[PDB]
RNA sequence: CGAAGGAUUUGGUGGAU
């Protein structure tokens, strides 16, 4: 997230610095967050540990 | 006119649609809390369209 | 659909097994008025699908049979939910089965000197191994290929056991196939080597040495090619016959070779020194060959409805047999 | 547990469509449109028989009382016919389904549905609905003219509509609205009208 | 225990099959393609060089193959034997491309045009009994450009189209050529006369032809020209090859070729005036591997297919134009089939085990849904789309 | 118990291992089989064995 | 293999009808043997295949895998009428005597048609006939009283009794030809076999076994057992001179080949 | 896009993209805005290419400030999709830099376009 | 090399031991 956030910070920054007619709204910043937040969520949702599947052993069946 | 021409006419009339992939509705869980579920259906159609 | 069989489950579950001539077995839950599962193509539709399907009394195993020479058993495993088990029903699992050729066997051969197993080929493109004891065991040779639908029906086959267990020990010829496939008894699987006629002729005869190191292929164009089983590499090729080679044999001493073809000549060769010992011409085309290694005598099925016996040592006809009223399908030495 | 395997979607369909039918059965408006959310995805994910597509509308429209579900239902029903891609893709709805749809969705309601610029693609349904009007209701023929102007239908769909209306002229009495429907086809794409007339009379 | 709402529950019970049968459906399935391999064409008589070009006969069941062997080998594609009808060796004429031609008006007229990296082009009259019966052949060499020799260095790249002279309403064939500097030279198919010329800025790499019907018995031919590795053009041939439209392909880099389909074209020629149809698809390839697809009905591409990553040396639509095959000669197995209008690549085919080799030529049969793919090894493999 | 041409074979369901076989071949192909405890009824042509 | 999937001379022997597959569609064409007709009937669907070809005295009757029979007038170049059986099983063999027309399905069901009336007369199945690849009608008078049917053996059946009258031990492979050379003498041949068995209809004993150099494809008989011409699989033609006169097994007397000047 | 100045004509962009492709194969190319900045920091950038259609254009306007400080030529191309395609990547690139190498096989062409961009500036 | 993928591991059953 630090790498991603730093990249978007430059995007938001340089609009703040180099814009001639910037609106004092932060819209470029607002949209940048949703990208990082979405990046965080999918990264957060990832599980490093492998899931165990439902064990289904074909147990022995003997006639009664 | 011939029936084959009419067949190619059907085929030309047909139009594309947005197919559904595995990673199309994963983001719904992210925004599943405190949302009017009508709005959830509207988002479903928006992604589907 | 057409109903062919019906049966209920008597294990305390209100289940009905429904069979159809299409080869499909369906299960219904009468209490819930729903379909539990459908078992597809368990038996061939061409042979009547599921002729009979019966639940074993007081039990979750169902026995299914058909006209395709197959008997199978399926078991309903217990549910994986401690609650609502009736809703949550495991699909049927294959338990055990018996089967054989779906069509008359084409060729047969005795697997071992002990006479416990037999190898069998049928027009259904399947190679089966049948036990001759009370166990009545039967298995299908695996056609999964080695890597470095069923194959066409076998039109010639031979087996050896001097070299079982370390490389291939079977050679087979298929109908309308320009090469022969090798198989291994010990692995019960198709082998890793393929032998081609190299003359654009169809394989008509397959033969092997007693030592189990050489594989012999007779082509329809009259060429005889020799491969080594362990490496499947062509070593020797012979060209004397101009018509199809209908029989190849080699002595146990691995010295003198005999070949026969539709052109009616019997070629005698020295395998070791690779020379033409002699050539013998018969009145009629030769159809098949059986070589008795111990006595060095071989019989030939001629188109004049006769069996001509020749001694390889002296290359002369020793006995001729008459009496058959039509072509001779097969023959063997005691 | 399936996803890409197309064989293995099919075993879901017994399970989850039965769930959708039960959800439609629930009087709760929330349950019904949940089934609308469920149904729409499977139609696009897997093509389904028109009979099943037809049976779904009968269940959707049977307990359709809530206004919000009425909005959701009309989006689903159009989408399901969009997925339909076989002969009878735009064939007329039967008598019972047509009666059921108009009762729950008056003509003015769909005219508003066509009116909005953001309307989803529904030309196949409107073609199917358009023919159903001509077969069963003679008074609504004027509404067909309004519907066709609102929505641009596919070329073959326009041909098929022209085909039925040619039969209607031979059977049903000539009317000012009917000739206007023909004159509407005269104004737009003159030549295709002649082809329908040439092939039929 | 022993419209209605429970209708849906009922229909689920009736059947356990839920896929709508594709046999009734006339549009092929989106992601699943039903293809079976058949016997190969060149098995009967192998070619000794790469297959530079393939072409199906418009009506008869014949296939034409050419290559640096300098031989025009013709095969009777039957799918099971594929025996060779006739062959022609042209000494000193490497075959870079070849094609059948049938006069739109005179169905009896049949001709094959072939050329290479040479300053001449050969014509092969198949009319009457020449194809099979005749002991000796009728051939014509086109080697005169009528004062435009500077613009053209070789005849290796060409295509054959139909031109209708509106002032007389007569229709005749035209041979199209690629010039040195954006030049397109237009020649008469039969007489060989130079008719008109079209020029574009930059290096011409490829061109294609589209037909626009006007009325009963009236149609217009449109020439489209593209640049190596980004840029596009267009012309109008029935008004003396003047420009009528300009546009740029968005993201215009990569480009190697251009093609149109959904109507008449070289692979799907018409047999009469009424059969002429407009092409609703336009695909522009690339050596980067992208394919910008445009709906002919500045433009915005509908999709940018990016499955392939190499020289797109062959773009071709199906005769009825719902499938795009995009293939490359750079490396092996570099062939993909794109469904239209979904613009989704089929997954089941091709597989790793699919034998394609260095794909160098592809051809779609006018009917019967046959796909022929040539490779650098001189081998043409045939397939059948079960849907057609 | 399963019919095999002119003879029948009885298999043990535990293992599908053959338990018994018909002592002789029937003159005609068996049409129906009914099993009851130790006795199995085989029908061929106009005779039931 | 040959491109010509199936073929048949006319009874006069002056015109040959052959079927070939163009792309994936079979086309039926007729050419004059004695001496080009560029007109072929085209099957509009790939799945459609012709299983049987028989001449009618100028129409040719075609059996197909669908389960119906087409009557085709070569002059007009269209199918005049289509005889459709109730079932969809493919037709294995067909034979004709005047108005009488008999065909068999892969379900092993016999069917009878009338050319003049365009009607199905009867359809029956006879036990002990598990398979049926060959049907031949015996030439007795001007009516059909018996039928010869073969799958791997040969069987003779009576129409009125609807039962087998006699069985002959045939080849191991499926029977490919069942032509009746004369009365009480009909030849039989099987796929992938070099031997032809001539059987006596009344007695049932193999009079002779004619042996060819290689596998047989087609058979032609001249007069009344005067001569038999058999097309071998290798592409050679063998002629049997008086096969109905050691004695059990006979070989070809004359062999004919075609080779180009080049070789 | 008034901020993007100078903007190359149709002809020049074709030559620039051709050089960009050759640099990509020779691994002479650093693609992406931030890499372009890194090259100026070391002074290893021979010249820098930017896309005018980038939105917001502000995210690349800093490179001109760096470029003029270090006397390195720079140019603007109309399409960002075209530039990234020329780079040899599956994604659009708003900025790219040609690294300095006097031992490269494409030095003459690179120096040629640099002169044209210098004239454009 | 190559007809609708390849590499490893593993549950269950059957047959021998």
């Amino acid at each position: 997230i630090a790498r991603v956030l730093a990249a978007k910070a430059a995007v938001s920054l340089r609009y703040d610095a180099l814009a001639e007619d910037r609106d004092d709204s932060g819209d470029i910043g607002l949209e940048s967050r949703a990208k990082v937040e979405n990046r965080l969520s999918q990264l957060e949702g990832r599980d490093l540990r492998t899931t165990p599947k439902v064990v289904r052993e074909a147990k022995k069946v003997e006639m009664t | 006119e011939d029936e084959e021409d009419i067949a190619l006419e059907f085929i030309n009339g047909e139009k594309k649609d947005k197919l559904v992939n595995m990673n199309s509705f994963t983001s719904m869980f992210d925004n599943i809390q405190n949302v009017q579920m009508d709005t959830f259906f509207d988002r479903v159609m928006k992604v589907l369209t | 659909s057409r109903i062919s069989s019906l049966s209920f489950r008597t294990d305390g579950s209100s289940h009905l097994s429904v069979g159809t001539s299409s080869g499909d077995l369906i299960f219904y839950d009468l209490d819930r008025r729903s379909r539990i599962h459908v078992l597809k193509n368990i038996h061939r539709e061409s042979y009547g699908g599921v002729t009979q399907a019966t639940f074993l009394n007081g039990q979750p195993i169902i026995v299914t049979s058909g006209g395709d020479n197959s008997l199978k058993e399926y078991v309903f495993d217990p549910s994986l939910s401690q609650g609502s088990g009736d809703v949550v029903v495991q699909p049927p699992r294959y338990l055990r089965s018996r089967g054989g050729h779906s069509q008359p066997p084409s060729y047969i051969a005795f697997a071992d000197s002990q006479s416990h197993f037999m190898l069998s080929a049928s027009k259904d493109r399947s190679l089966w191994s049948f036990s001759l004891r009370k166990d009545a065991q039967s298995q299908e040779m695996s056609q999964r290929l080695h890597k470095k639908s069923k194959f066409p029906e076998i039109v010639a086959l031979a087996i050896e056991n001097a070299r079982i267990g370390e490389w291939e020990n079977i050679i087979t010829a298929h109908k309308d196939e320009k090469f022969a496939r090798t198989w291994d008894m010990r692995n019960k699987r198709v082998g890793r080597w393929t032998f081609d006629t190299t003359d654009d002729g169809f394989v008509k005869s397959v033969a092997m040495s007693q030592c189990g190191n050489f594989g012999f292929i007779g082509s329809s164009n009259g060429s005889i090619t020799i491969y080594n089983m362990q490496s499947g590499i062509l070593r020797k090729k012979y060209k004397l016959h101009k018509r199809a080679v209908t029989g190849i044999s080699l002595d146990g001493m691995n010295r003198k070779m005999v070949s026969c073809g539709l052109d009616g000549i019997v070629g005698f060769y020295d395998f070791n020194k690779s020379t033409l010992l002699g050539k013998l011409k018969l009145d009629a085309p030769i159809t098949a060959m059986v070589y008795h290694r111990s006595s060095d005598l071989f019989a030939l099925a001629l188109d004049d409805l006769s069996i001509v016996v020749i001694d390889a040592v002296t290359q002369r006809v020793v006995r001729q047999l008459w009496g058959h009223s039509n072509r001779i399908t097969a023959f063997d030495f005691s | 547990f399936n996803s890409n395997n197309d064989e293995k979607l099919n075993q879901l369909v017994p399970i989850l469509l039965e769930i959708s039918a039960k959800l439609l059965a629930s009087k709760s408006k929330d349950c019904q449109i949940a089934a609308h959310t469920i149904l729409v995805v499977f139609a696009t994910a897997l093509p389904l028989k028109k009979t099943i597509i037809l049976a779904a509308m009968e269940t959707i429209l049977s307990n359709l009382d809530a206004k919000e579900a009425k909005h959701s239902a009309l989006l689903t029903i159009c989408k399901l016919f969009q997925t339909l891609k076989g002969q009878g893709n735009v064939d007329q709805l039967p008598s019972k389904i047509f009666k059921l749809f108009d009762s729950k969705f008056d003509t003015v309601s769909i005219l508003t549905f066509l009116d909005k610029e953001d309307k989803p693609v529904c030309d196949k349904f409107i073609t199917s609905y358009t023919r159903s009007i001509a077969r069963y209701d003679r008074s609504k023929l004027n509404i067909i003219l309004s519907l066709l102007k609102k929505i641009r239908l596919e070329r073959y769909e326009v041909r098929l509509i022209i085909t039925d209306l040619i039969y209607l002229s031979e059977i049903l009495e000539d009317k000012s609205q009917l000739v206007e429907l023909f004159e509407y086809f005269i104004s737009i794409n003159e030549d295709l009208v002649l082809k329908c007339l040439k092939s039929l009379g | 225990d022993e419209g209605d709402i429970n209708a849906l529950t009922k229909i689920l019970s009736t059947t356990y099959n839920y896929k709508d049968t594709l046999s009734n459906s006339k549009l092929l399935p989106p992601k699943k393609l039903d293809i079976v391999r058949l016997k190969d064409a060149n098995a009967s008589h192998p070619s000794h060089s790469a297959i530079q070009s393939l072409s199906f006969h418009p009506s008869k069941p014949l296939l034409l193959t050419g290559g640096y062997d300098k031989t025009l080998r013709i095969y009777h594609i039957d799918g099971k034997t594929n025996h060779l009808v006739t062959s022609l060796h042209l000494v000193g004429s490497p075959i870079q491309t070849c094609t059948f031609y049938t006069s739109l008006s005179n169905q009896n007229q049949q001709n094959i045009f072939t050329a290479g990296r040479r300053r001449y082009m050969h014509s092969w009259d198949l009319s009457l009994e020449n194809l099979t019966h005749s002991q000796t052949a009728k051939i014509e060499k086109f080697s005169r450009l009528y004062g435009h020799e500077s613009t053209q260095r070789s005849f290796e790249n060409f295509k054959v189209a139909h031109l209708q002279n509106s002032q007389t309403n007569s229709v005749h064939g035209i041979v199209l050529l690629q010039g040195n500097n954006g030049w397109i030279n237009i020649l008469h198919s039969t007489s060989g006369l130079w008719l008109m010329g079209c020029k574009i800025e930059g290096v011409i790499t490829d061109f294609c032809i589209d037909y626009q019907p006007i009325s009963r018995g009236k149609f217009r031919t449109i020439l489209i020209a593209v640049n190596a590795y980004g840029e596009v053009w267009e012309f109008d041939l029935n008004k003396n090859g003047h420009v009528i439209r300009r546009w740029k392909d968005q993201g215009g880099v990569g480009i190697t070729k251009i093609q149109v389909g959904g109507g008449t074209t070289t692979t799907c020629p018409a047999l009469q005036i009424s059969k002429i149809k407009q092409n609703r698809w336009l695909a522009v390839g690339s050596e980067s591997g992208f394919v910008n697809l445009y709906d002919r009905n500045t433009p915005t591409p509908v999709a940018a297919l990016d499955q392939l990553t190499t020289t797109i040396s062959n773009l071709q639509f199906s005769p009825d134009g719902q499938i795009l095959c995009m293939a490359s000669r750079a490396v092996k197995d570099a062939l993909r089939l794109v469904h239209l209008p979904s613009c989704s690549v089929f997954s089941n085919w091709p597989t790793s085990g699919t034998p394609l080799g260095k794909v160098t030529s592809v051809a779609f049969s006018p009917s019967g849904g046959l796909l022929a793919v040539g490779n650098e090894q001189g081998k043409v493999r045939l397939w059948k789309l079960n849907h057609y | 118990v399963t019919c095999v041409g002119k003879t029948f074979q009885i298999y043990d369901a535990n293992t599908l291992h053959l338990l018994f076989v018909s002592e002789k071949e029937t003159p005609s192909s068996i049409v129906a089989l009914s099993a009851h405890f130790h006795y199995v009824y085989a029908a061929y042509e106009n005779k039931v064995g | 293999d040959s491109p010509v999937l199936q073929s048949a001379y006319d009874p006069s022997g002056q015109y040959l009808c052959y079927v070939t597959v163009a792309l994936d569609k079979q086309r039926v064409g007729v050419q004059p043997t004695q001496r080009w007709n560029e007109n072929f009937l085209y099957l509009e669907d790939s799945k459609l295949k012709v299983t049987c070809l028989k001449w009618v005295n100028v129409a040719i009757i075609l059996g197909m895998n669908n389960g119906e029979i087409w009557l085709y007038s070569v002059l007009a170049n269209e199918v005049t009428y289509k005889f459709t059986t109730g079932n969809s099983y493919e037709i294995k063999d067909i034979d004709l005597m005047g108005n009488q027309l008999w065909c068999i399905d892969s379900s092993d069901a016999f069917y009878q048609f009338d050319l003049l009336q365009f009607k199905l007369l009867q359809h029956f199945r006879i036990n002990n006939c598990v398979q049926l690849n060959k049907l031949t009608i015996v030439p007795a008078g001007d009516s059909v009283a018996q039928l010869l049917v073969a799958s791997h053996s040969i069987s003779l059946i009576d129409i009125e009794e609807k039962k087998v009258v006699m069985t002959f031990p045939g080849h191991v492979s499926p029977v490919s030809t069942l032509q009746v050379i004369t009365n009480e003498f009909f030849i039989s041949g099987a796929e992938g076999d070099r031997f032809l068995n001539v059987y006596d209809i009344h007695s049932g004993m193999t009079k002779c076994v004619l042996v060819a150099e290689s596998d047989i494809k087609e058979l032609s008989h001249s007069g009344q057992a005067d001569s038999i011409a058999v097309t071998t699989e290798d592409g050679s033609l063998e002629i049997f001179v008086d096969p109905l006169v050691g004695n059990k097994s006979k070989k070809s007397s004359k062999k004919i080949q075609i080779v180009s000047k080049d070789g | 896009n008034p901020k993007a100045f100078p903007l190359a004509d149709a002809a020049l962009t074709q030559q620039i993209l051709d050089v960009v492709q050759q640099a990509a194969n020779l691994r002479q190319l650093k693609k992406g805005a931030n890499e372009a900045t890194k090259t100026l920091n070391r002074g290893i950038s021979e010249f820098i290419i930017m896309a005018a259609d980038c939105e917001p254009i502000e995210i690349l306007l800093h490179l001109p400030l760096l470029c003029e400080d270090k006397n390195v030529p720079y140019v603007f191309v109309p399409s960002r999709v075209a530039l990234g395609r020329a780079c040899g990547v599956s994604r659009p690139v708003i900025a790219a830099s040609i690294t300095t190498n006097d031992a490269s096989a494409i030095k003459t062409q690179i120096y040629a376009v640099k002169d044209k961009i210098e004239t454009l500036l």
